RNA sequence: GAUGUCGGCUCAUCACAUCCUGGGGCUGAAGUAGGUCCCAAGGGUAUGGCUGUUCGCCAUUUAAAGUGGUACGCGAGCUGGGUUUAGAACGUCGUGAGACAGUUCGGUCCCUAUCUGCCGUGGGCGCUGGAGAACUGAGGGGGGCUGCUCCUAGUACGAGAGGACCGGAGUGGACGCAUCACUGGUGUUCGGGUUGUCAUGCCAAUGGCACUGCCCGGUAGCUAAAUGCGGAAGAGAUAAGUGCUGAAAGCAUCUAAGCACGAAACUUGCCCCGAGAUGAGUUCUCCCUGACCCUUUAAGGGUCCUGAAGGAACGUUGAAGACGACGACGUUGAUAGGCCGGGUGUGUAAGCGCAGCGAUGCGUUGAGCUAACCGGUACUAAUGAACCGUGAGGCUUAACCU
RNA sequence: AAUUCCUUGUCGGGUAAGUUCCGACCUGCACGAAUGGCGUAAUGAUGGCCAGGCUGUCUCCACCCGAGACUCAGUGAAAUU
RNA sequence: CACAGGUGGUCAGGUAGAGAAUACCAAGGCGCUUGAGAGAACUCGGGUGAAGGAACUAGGCAAAAUGGUGCCGUAACUUC
RNA sequence: AGCGUCGAGUCGGCCUGCGCGGAAGAU
RNA sequence: AGGACCGAACCGACUAAUGUUGAAAAAUUAGCGGAUGACUUGUGGCUGGGGGUGAAAGGCCAAUCAAACCGGGAGAUAGCU
């Protein structure tokens, strides 16, 4: 509990930036083809965050190459080396699960401009 | 399994349980010693107390939330004009139950419960 | 030997490498030795230690005197453990969780949760009858539990329902992550048995 | 399903071996009134642990 | 998570469109096919002029799933689509010279490094 | 004066004439891979198409898809397609009623478990003074499956083609145990959206009802599809088998004396139960060190005093639980509820202001609300007692001390 | 074939695989012309077969809400023997 | 049987609705003559379900699904 | 019999007593 | 216009589950068919047991039907138990 705090607490990711469901987020991942590593973007819209201290993830949906892909990245995941916001979105719902139904024009976030 | 879990069935549905301590909340505000089942006493607890909670802070807010869980204007009037004030200082535990034996038609387990400064 | 501990909870350790590696917490502190058992006066060697910290309204007269010999407080409860050819140990002795320091692997034992009256489904994974088609009465019970008139009982062991969980489980061959000995803390590589709060026996591991 | 042989007022009175009841072990005694009652219950004239709790 | 009787679409120019697992090849009451694993299909559609047929029983190494893959860290990578690429039923190596869509990290196998090298990204 | 029937489903259990995996002899056994026989029952031992089918054929798996017994195992466990009532029709037979072990369509499957058995779980008494713990381990149960890849090695073997033993490493399938950190499901106790309607005087705001009205999310818990772990190694004694030395029988001979190997079988090793193990075991600790009189002088009986350790009861309860039980706690107190702070979830409350003709938008505002969560906190409820349990614990013999 | 024993006839179609189904063939065990033959739009809680959708039917079950089951108080059966 | 059964006629409010359907209400009438707890298996009646989607089964049995109005559009075949 | 050597028995039919293998089953 | 169509009342009873010492000696629940007609329903009437009535199932004729029920022949007879 205070215990189990204490482990997760020094394990935290400092520097992880404010993003909110609807933003289009760009993930850069390590990626270790062999044993050369370099970083891969992964850009697309945050359908879901689970905020839940070092067990903290988010849902990033693209479409790639014809097909819808997510992935849920572990926030504080070392494999995970950075998170940038591209664009802030305008949404109601903490969880943007509708958007796996809607493609192209049906699928648009407004921008939240403030 | 239950592991964890709160809240009472007490052998009805989730509308009739809300109805009921609606009900017996109001009963408990209005008259502030009533008899019922131990077991309805100790939950009824985890319905008055909140109730009292919210009525120490007077607004409009306050009153509406305390409208919409109790549906009773007077008792509304009486958390906030009243008990609220009475129990401004009190952390919590607003309510005793004192057990008082076995009901004669089936035998139940019954309590007084009542506000503690009655 | 090994120690007996708390189950803190699970977590998870991040590896520089990208590896979440799950974990039990086991809160490890001082077992304080508290009986001394020889082959002379016992037929056999074995340590007795004490953890935790009861209180003394709890702690009986033949308990407190137990303790009160060995020279120590009185934990919550004592565990045995016995002792190889070599190992040597006094009464009174603490030892920490820096006995795992250099152990690779773990068993761990501890009270499996109590899932109550369990139905044959559950507790043997049999196989459900048909939902559907005609089933009169019958999805979840157990089918047929013997033969005929040769034999004409039920055997012993026929897997039925009844209380699952609730009893003591080893996981063999753990991996030990960490032993943070400031803190009182095993790390264990994946779950271990029992709740929340629940008391582990933690050894290194028999197997190898 | 049902019994193939009348079962005896011997067996009867074996599975009865465990209906008997537990008297009150025994009554708490409250400090003022000096009532008898149930422990942690209150008495029959609405005392609880000296205090007159009802009417 | 593929079992008998899952619909895929393919992953591949080999000509088939929709093509059905009848078996999760390499165990004996194995369930379930996820990415990388080999699975036995009937193509139950194809284009009029590929270099498969309708009704023909290959192999194919599913390179895509909704159920999705699992990392070390604890992510998940999901897909809208289950989708595999064929293979020579004999040789177990790809029909088709493109590879659709994204594949993941999974195939990274010299059994599977043409799919790899063919795909147009690897997750 | 009824012993329910084919097939399926569920759940099995045994045999071994062994399907796989293990050991081995012979081979017309180069290797690979077979053939055949011996030992071996530990574990394992397909899914589908067709058909009521069992079976069979077929498709595609698998290390393998064993063969039998068990009322052709299993309907007071399920099914009811088949068989086998009454309806109807076809072919066929019959003048006909009707009939067919020909076909066709339709066609009620009851039982609240007394006993045995079995799975769980208590109460009683016992175990010799009582009590609290920790154990020993007689005995019992569980578990025991296996693929593929790589290395050894393109080595041995082979004309090539191909391609090992032995040994080692990795990674799977199936199965099992645990767990909830993760990924998810559920989440009628949390938040929100929304349709119809009724109400709270009305507006605004809310509540009821409509499957939770319909939905979208979701906390804790429970959980699998989630992720940890397991099968072993080792040891003993062996099976078939292989031998050493070795006579009887100057030789030979694995055997008669003697000695050595030898398998998933056996006994252990691993896990769980376990002293009602009445053969009732051991260890540690704790508690009680009063008077008195009878008669049936005896493990006799009763009184007065005493009431221990500890237990139980009651209460607050629990990731313990059908009930019992088990665990925590009872004011010298965090046992539960509340309360405080946090987290989490939902997603910017109400009110007010502003913009708009208005629906509505914007600001105040990531607001408000927030279960089972976390950390705290005596506010409420866990009572002073009372109750049970006693007062040094039999005889005999030995060994020691007096 | 609501008729065909042999029979799952044979050939074709559909399926990865089809004793059923559809189309044929004719070798009609044992069709056949008002105890009607062969067709036939429409109709059918009619029989057979296929496909899309759909799904806890199933792989393989999980959780939840209620009514019982369980405990307490009151009342209080039954078959059978 | 104070029994979820059966029994002809008459009357016909509101909002929504095509409606005497249906939902919510009015007038009016009722909560069904054992209750209290608990929150096991299992049964019953329901809700939701990852991936798959008839692999179930004698058989898609059951369930899930479809579902309204307006307009557009609509095949073989046909006794039109 | 083993290798002329070697110094005591050896060889295998018959009849018969008792044993041995042949000999795998399901709680 | 219609033994027309969709659909309540009304009439029915195809499927499933439940129930099977039932709430019920045939029902309940969810679905289902007909619903201006060869429809349905109230009241009363007529047909009588080898007789009736039957859009025909040996159906129905008072929870009884290959010959109702009640009483009688009657203590039928019973080489059977
Ligand atoms: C009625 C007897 C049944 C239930 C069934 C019986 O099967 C027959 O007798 C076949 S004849 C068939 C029986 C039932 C009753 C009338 C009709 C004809 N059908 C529906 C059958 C299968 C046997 C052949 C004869 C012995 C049985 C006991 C054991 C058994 O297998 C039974 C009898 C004693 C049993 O009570
Ligand atoms: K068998
Ligand atoms: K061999
Ligand atoms: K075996
Ligand atoms: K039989
Ligand atoms: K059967
Ligand atoms: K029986
Ligand atoms: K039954
Ligand atoms: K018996
Ligand atoms: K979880
Ligand atoms: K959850
Ligand atoms: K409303
Ligand atoms: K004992
Ligand atoms: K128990
Ligand atoms: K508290
Ligand atoms: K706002
Ligand atoms: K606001
Ligand atoms: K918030
Ligand atoms: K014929
Ligand atoms: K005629
Ligand atoms: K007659
Ligand atoms: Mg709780
Ligand atoms: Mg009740
Ligand atoms: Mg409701
Ligand atoms: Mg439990
Ligand atoms: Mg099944
Ligand atoms: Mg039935
Ligand atoms: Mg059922
Ligand atoms: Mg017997
Ligand atoms: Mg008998
Ligand atoms: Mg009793
Ligand atoms: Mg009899
Ligand atoms: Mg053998
Ligand atoms: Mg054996
Ligand atoms: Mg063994
Ligand atoms: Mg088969
Ligand atoms: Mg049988
Ligand atoms: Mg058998
Ligand atoms: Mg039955
Ligand atoms: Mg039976
Ligand atoms: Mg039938
Ligand atoms: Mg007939
Ligand atoms: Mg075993
Ligand atoms: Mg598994
Ligand atoms: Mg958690
Ligand atoms: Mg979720
Ligand atoms: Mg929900
Ligand atoms: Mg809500
Ligand atoms: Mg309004
Ligand atoms: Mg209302
Ligand atoms: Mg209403
Ligand atoms: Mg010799
Ligand atoms: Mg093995
Ligand atoms: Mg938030
Ligand atoms: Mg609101
Ligand atoms: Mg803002
Ligand atoms: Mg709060
Ligand atoms: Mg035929
Ligand atoms: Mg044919
Ligand atoms: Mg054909
Ligand atoms: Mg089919
Ligand atoms: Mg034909
Ligand atoms: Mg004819
Ligand atoms: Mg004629
Ligand atoms: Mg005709
Ligand atoms: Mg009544
Ligand atoms: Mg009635
Ligand atoms: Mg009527
Ligand atoms: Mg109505
Ligand atoms: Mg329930
Ligand atoms: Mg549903
Ligand atoms: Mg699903
Ligand atoms: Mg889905
Ligand atoms: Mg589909
Ligand atoms: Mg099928
Ligand atoms: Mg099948
Ligand atoms: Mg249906
Ligand atoms: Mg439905
Ligand atoms: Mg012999
Ligand atoms: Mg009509
Ligand atoms: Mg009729
Ligand atoms: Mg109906
Ligand atoms: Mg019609
Ligand atoms: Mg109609
Ligand atoms: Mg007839
Ligand atoms: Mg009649
Ligand atoms: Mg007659
Ligand atoms: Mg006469
Ligand atoms: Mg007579």
């Amino acid at each position: 509990s205070n215990i189990i705090k204490q482990l997760e607490q020094e394990q935290m990711k400092q520097d992880v930036p404010s993003f909110r469901p609807g933003d289009t987020v760009e993930v850069k991942v390590w990626v270790v083809e062999g044993s050369k590593k370099r970083l891969q973007a992964f850009e697309g819209v945050v359908i879901a965050i689970r905020n839940r201290g070092l067990h903290s993830a988010f849902t990033v949906r693209k479409i790639s190459n014809g097909e819808g892909v997510e992935r849920v990245f572990q926030t504080h995941s070392p494999v995970v080396d950075s998170i940038s916001v591209k664009r802030r979105g305008a949404v109601r719902k903490a969880k943007l699960y509708y958007l796996r139904e809607r493609t192209g024009k049906a699928a648009r976030i407004k921008e939240r401009l403030n | 399994m239950r592991h964890r879990k709160s809240g009472r069935q007490l052998n009805r549905n989730s509308s009739h349980r809300q109805a009921m301590f609606r009900n017996m909340a109001g009963s408990l505000v209005r008259h502030e010693i009533i008899k019922t089942t131990l077991p309805k006493a100790k939950e009824l607890r985890r319905v008055v107390e909140p109730l009292i909670t919210l009525a120490k802070t007077d607004s409009v807010a306050n009153r509406r939330l305390a409208f919409a869980r109790t549906r009773d204007n007077e008792i509304v009037a009486k958390l906030f004009n009243e008990l609220g004030p009475r129990f401004a200082s009190r952390a919590g535990g607003y309510t005793r139950i004192l057990k008082c034996g076995f009901r004669a038609g089936d035998n139940a387990p019954m309590a007084y419960i009542e506000l503690v400064d009655r | 030997i090994g120690l007996v501990g708390k189950k803190v909870g699970m977590t998870r350790i991040f590896t520089e490498d990208g590896v979440s590696i799950p974990v039990t917490v086991i809160e490890v502190e001082a077992n304080r030795v508290t009986q001394v058992k020889d082959l002379a006066n016992d037929g056999y060697r074995a340590i007795q230690v004490t953890t935790g910290a009861k209180k003394a309204n709890r702690v009986t007269k033949p308990e407190a005197g137990h303790f009160a010999k060995a020279g120590v407080e009185a934990g919550r409860g004592l565990w045995e453990f016995r002792l190889a050819e070599g190992e040597e140990f006094t009464v009174g002795q603490s030892i920490s969780v820096e006995l795992f320091a250099d152990v690779k692997k773990v068993d761990v034992t501890g009270t499996s949760k109590g899932k109550g009256f369990a139905g044959t489904v559950k507790r043997w994974n049999f196989r459900t009858q048909d939902a559907t088609h005609g089933n009169s009465l019958s999805h979840r019970v157990p089918g047929s539990i013997g033969q005929n008139q040769t034999p004409g009982k039920v055997f012993k062991g026929k897997k039925m329902a009844g209380q699952m969980g609730n009893e003591r489980v080893t996981v063999q061959s753990l991996d030990v992550v960490r032993v943070d000995a400031e803190r009182n803390l095993l790390l264990v590589k994946g779950a271990v048995p029992g709740a929340t709060g629940s008391d582990l026996i933690v050894k290194p591991a028999v197997k190898a | 399903a049902v019994q193939q042989n009348k079962p005896t007022r011997s067996k009867r009175g074996m599975r009865r071996s465990h209906d008997a009841l537990t008297a009150v072990t025994s009554l708490s005694v409250d400090k003022t009134s000096g009532e008898k009652h149930l422990r942690h219950h209150i008495t029959a004239d609405g005392y609880y642990r000296g205090r007159k709790v009802i009417a | 998570m593929i079992q008998e009787q899952t619909m895929l679409n393919v992953a591949d120019n080999s000509g088939a469109r929709r093509v059905m697992c009848i078996k999760v090849l390499g165990g004996s009451h194995r369930r379930y096919a996820g990415v990388g694993d080999i699975i036995k299909i009937t193509i139950k559609e194809a284009i009029p002029r590929g270099k498969v047929k309708k009704g023909d029983v290959l192999k194919a190494v599913v390179v895509r799933t909704k159920k999705g893959v699992r990392r070390p860290d604890g992510s998940v990578i999901r897909f809208d689509g289950n989708a595999c690429v064929l293979l020579n039923n004999n040789s177990e190596q790809p029909i088709g010279t493109r590879i659709f869509g994204p594949v993941t990290r999974e195939l990274r196998s010299e059994k599977f490094m043409k799919i790899i090298s063919l795909a147009p990204e690897v997750l």
